[PDB]
């Protein structure tokens, strides 16, 4: 579940 | 420009680049700064970061 | 009025009217200050400027 967010904090050009 | 020694004028300019590049990492990594825009509009989860 | 010389009180005022007119011309020229004023309605064309 933390690994779901470890990819989610790396969009870099956000809006997601 | 003299009342700070000319190393201090470089260490406060490395501290601007030091803090603004650690404020950038923490504001992304913390899941509480990821606020939701569109405060009146409901979901589909288009949360974003202003840092 | 004394601690600054009566000429250098005018170099402040010419800079205060100088920079405030350079900031206005750049803010209209720059294509990144022209933002969308409706967050809740993103896909419209009412792109405005607050300078
Ligand atoms: C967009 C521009 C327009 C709008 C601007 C805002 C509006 C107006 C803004 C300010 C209004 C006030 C006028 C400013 C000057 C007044 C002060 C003065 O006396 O002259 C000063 C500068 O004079 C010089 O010697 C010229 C040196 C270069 C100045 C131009 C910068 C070019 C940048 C080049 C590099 C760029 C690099 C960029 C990348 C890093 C000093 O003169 P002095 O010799 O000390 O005087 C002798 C007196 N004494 C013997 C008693 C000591």
């Amino acid at each position: 579940s933390a690994m779901v967010e470890e990819l989610r904090m790396s969009l870099k050009c956000q809006r997601r | 420009l003299n009342p700070l020694s000319p190393d201090i004028w470089m260490y406060v300019l490395l501290a601007c680049l030091g803090v603004s590049c650690v404020l950038f990492v923490i504001a992304r990594f913390s899941p509480y700064e990821w606020y939701n825009p569109h405060p009146c509009n409901p979901d589909s989860d288009v949360v974003e970061n202003n840092f």
